[PDB]
Formats: structure tokens, C-alpha cells, sequence
């Protein structure tokens, strides 16, 4: 029911539940992301 | 044109009597040049 | 796109009819070069000549056309300035890495940031041209060829690097290499004449023969232009 | 996309009526490929084959379509050109940080500038192929396996560059390492101060580590065969 007019009015909702299929942004951001992420922690076994 | 002066620079101050020769005029004219120029 | 960016572009445009043949309609031409008296100039692209003729085929009897030719060229001087002055500027410094001493500490990042600067280069001539797969520009091909020339004088800069700060008592290393490289450069026109202090004189043969056959193809290699 | 730039793709055209069905028009062909008779050459891309086929359901028989396939081979001068020289002259210089010596202090900078160079050009071809996740191109593939390889090389040129610089004033000093250390060498083909003993251990276990990276690096790239 609307603001407008004092009857009701019918609608029919469509919902649509879509996965991403993932392998594409796992091969080209997470690992090399995750891949330099692991030189963090390096750099104080370097010595001064 | 400044990095080619600079590797210039960089190759005459590393060398050595041993692997170079002194050249026979350079020290008349570079002990002449430091008090031109108000050094020493 | 061979003559980059000097180069005389050629583009037509064909005027035929569109529901009827030759049997039907005739188009006849009335001035042998179109008119230009109408014309702004244009800034960069100058127009050189501009003919127009009638073409019919012999043996379909059914096509009638009038093309017209176009014969531009460029004014060169901007893509000068931009594209060919910073490519020179960057490139005249390939040669430059044997020139350095080894003990500075210096070399590969002089070499690495030229390899660097050049494929970034490479990258942006390549996004201004089509990608006709026919054909290469003039730029294309120098500057490929100077960036394998690059990662050549990495390979024997890492080289002379390891040649450069042995020991004695790591390295022995025998009696061939004192009989060649001490007898090898008056013929490499140097003038000189107890392991440490020889080691290093071994290094700064090897990149004096290299700047020699560096500065070699520079200038036989650049005469592959003409 | 698998043998991106070489490729040879398909793509599909189809036909339909859009009104009427099979109990009131239907279509037929003429030839069996399309005319190629006003086709000017195109540049970029060049044709093998054009088949058209005429196809029909037999669970329905209320539909036909008619569809023409496009067989197309890719001209591959110009990614050959910007992808794939720089691509190897870049790869090139993985296993090159190991024969370079300790003492000069420019093992971080060829090996971070490799594996910085490698991203880009993997973000490059991420930016240009489509984002199907159902196959993966062989240029990425062959460069997030070399990436791999790199960044194997910076930890152990790491653990490299903290065995060189010791001291007996600081580490204590073992006798196992003396006893594989010295037994190592003939297996490496070698010949040859408790200071200048640490310079000669750091000197081993890089050229063991080149001998397994020359192991390995032709052993993938025999791998794409
Ligand atoms: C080389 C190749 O496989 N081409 C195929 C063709 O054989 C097939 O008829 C059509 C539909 O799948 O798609 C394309
Ligand atoms: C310009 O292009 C047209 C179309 O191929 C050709 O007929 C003509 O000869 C060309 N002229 C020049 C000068 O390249």
C-alpha cells in the first residue's frame, strides 16, 4: 500500500542468488599479496 | 649531463698508484687550482 | 607506421551508390582534385595533395565509384620533443656501467634502473601505435634492441662483480690466468705492470675489454638505420 | 584463453525467426560457408573457416536455428613484441643473484627488483584477459611459478647474508658445521682465520643452492612440453 491512493497494489519480486566462481582473483591478487606478505618479519634476521 | 660527470668523479677517486700512473702535469695545475678557488 | 613520427599517411574514401547499379545511374567526376579553398588549416597534420578518379570494374558491369585520396603527413616536431629526446637521453647511458669502478658499490642499480626506464618506454610507444601485427616502427626495433644489450651487460657486470672481490686463500685460481691477463692488455693498450692487490687488477682488464665491444656495436649497430 | 597470444578462438553466430516456428516458415541454407567476396583483410585478426550448419531439436520440432562459426587465428607479432621479450629477458635473471659475491651489498636490490618486475607483468596480463575462472593462461602460470622461485631466492639469500657477516666474538662456533662443511666440497667440485672461516661457509651453501635451482629451472621449463 502506497502513499498516494487509498488501494493496494500488487508486485511480484524477483530474487537472484549468484556465487563468483573465485579461481581468477586467487591466481592475480591474493597470491601475491600473500606471497610478500611473508617478508615482513625478515628484515631482523638481516644483520645490521 | 650530470651523471656522466659524476661517474667521471667516481672513477678518478678510486684509483691508486698501483694499478694507475700519476699523470706528469696534474699536480702543477691541481695544486695551482685549490687557491684559486679559496681551498688550502 | 614504419617512419615514425616522420612518417606520409595515405587515407581514402569511396563515394558509391547505395540502392542502384551501373546500368541505372553514372557518377561523373568534375575537377580532377577536390576543392580547398574552404579549408582551416589544421595544426598538426598538413595536407600535401589530395586527387580524386573514377573507378568501374571490367569484368562485374555492376559498380560504379569515385575515391578520393588523401595524402597527409605529419609535422613532426612534438613527438620529437616528447618521445624521441628522453629515448636518447635514456639510452646514451647503456655504455656507461663499465666506466664504473667495482669497489663503490654501484653498478647494479645503475644498470637495473636503465633496464627499468627503457621497458617503460617500450610500453608507451607500444600504446600510442595500432596493433597491425604487419608491421614495426623504427623505435620498436632500436629500443628492443637496446634493452637485450642491457640485460647482457648485466649478466657480464655480475661477472666481473665476482671476478672483482676474491682472496687468497679462497681462491687459488692457477698459472693461465696470470699468463693471459697480464700479457693481454699492452695489446689492450693500458700501461702498467700480493694476491689482493692482484685480483683487482684482473677486474678492471675484463671491463676495459668490455667497454671496448660495447662502444663497438653502439656504432655498428646504429648504422643499421642506413 | 590457454595459448594467450597464439590463440585460436570460436566465436558463434546465431539465427532464429522471431515470430513464427517450424509449422509456418523454415529456413535452408544456400552454401556451406559465408560469402568472402566483399571482405576486406582486417589488421589484427585473419580468418581460417567460416562453416554454416542448420540446427534442429528432435525432442521439440517447433525450432530451427541456422548458425555460422567463425574459426579465428591471431596475428602474434605485437604481444610478442611488449609481452613476451621483456617477460624472458626479465626471467632471465632469477638464478643470477647467487653467483654474485656477499661482500658488496647488492643482493636486496637485484632480487627485489626481479620480483617487482615480475608482479607488474602480472598485473599487466590480469588487466588485458577476460575474468572467466574456468582455465588459466599459461604466461600467468608460467610467472606466478618463476614468482614463486624468486621469493624462495630472497629468504634464502637472507639466510645467506646472516651467515657471511659472523664473528667469534659473537657466535660461539660448532663442530658440526665443520664436519659437513669441509666433507661438502668434492661433492661440489671445489679446491681452496676463524674470521675469515665464516666467509668460506657462505660461500658453499649459495653454490648449492645454484646447483638445485639449475635442477629445477630445467625441469619446469621442460614441464610446458
Ligand atoms: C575448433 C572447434 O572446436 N570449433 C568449434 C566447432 O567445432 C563447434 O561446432 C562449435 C560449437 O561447439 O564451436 C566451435
Ligand atoms: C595511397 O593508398 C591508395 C589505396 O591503397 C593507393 O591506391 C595509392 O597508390 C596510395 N598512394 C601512396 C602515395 O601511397
Amino acid at each position: 500500500k502506497y502513499e498516494c491512493c487509498a488501494e493496494i497494489y500488487p508486485d511480484i519480486t524477483y530474487a537472484f542468488v549468484i556465487r563468483r566462481l573465485p579461481l581468477f582473483y586467487t591466481i592475480n591478487l591474493i597470491i601475491p599479496c600473500l606471497l610478500i606478505s611473508c617478508l615482513t618479519v625478515l628484515v631482523f634476521y638481516l644483520p645490521s | 649531463l650530470s651523471i656522466v660527470i659524476t661517474v667521471f668523479v667516481l672513477n678518478v677517486h678510486h684509483r691508486s698508484p698501483r694499478t694507475h700512473t700519476m699523470p706528469t702535469w696534474v699536480r702543477r695545475v691541481f695544486l695551482d687550482i685549490v687557491p684559486r678557488l679559496l681551498l688550502m | 607506421v614504419k617512419h615514425f613520427p616522420f612518417d606520409q599517411q595515405n587515407c581514402t574514401m569511396k563515394f558509391r551508390s547505395w540502392t542502384y547499379d551501373r546500368t541505372e545511374i553514372d557518377l561523373v567526376l568534375k575537377s580532377e582534385v577536390a576543392s580547398l579553398d574552404d579549408f582551416t588549416p589544421s595544426g598538426e597534420w598538413d595536407i600535401v595533395a589530395l586527387p580524386g578518379r573514377r573507378n568501374e570494374n571490367p569484368d562485374d558491369s555492376t559498380y560504379v565509384d569515385i575515391t578520393y585520396d588523401f595524402i597527409i603527413r605529419r609535422k613532426p616536431l612534438f613527438y620529437t620533443i616528447n618521445l624521441i629526446i628522453p629515448c636518447v637521453l635514456i639510452t646514451s647511458l647503456a655504455i656507461l656501467v663499465f666506466y664504473l669502478p667495482s669497489d663503490c658499490g654501484e653498478k647494479m642499480t645503475l644498470c637495473i634502473s636503465v633496464l627499468l626506464a627503457l621497458t617503460v618506454f617500450l610500453l608507451l610507444i607500444s600504446k600510442i601505435v595500432p596493433p597491425t601485427s604487419l608491421d614495426v616502427p623504427l623505435v620498436g626495433k632500436y629500443l628492443m634492441f637496446t634493452m637485450v644489450l642491457v640485460t647482457f651487460s648485466i649478466v657480464t657486470s655480475v661477472c666481473v662483480l665476482n671476478v672483482h672481490h676474491r682472496s687468497p686463500t679462497t681462491h687459488t685460481m692457477a698459472p693461465w690466468v696470470k699468463v693471459v691477463f697480464l700479457e693481454k692488455l699492452p695489446a689492450l693498450l693500458f700501461m702498467q705492470q700480493s694476491v689482493s692487490e692482484d685480483w683487482k687488477y684482473v677486474a678492471m682488464v675484463i671491463d676495459r675489454l668490455f667497454l671496448w665491444i660495447f662502444v663497438f656495436v653502439c656504432v655498428f649497430g646504429t648504422i643499421g638505420m642506413f
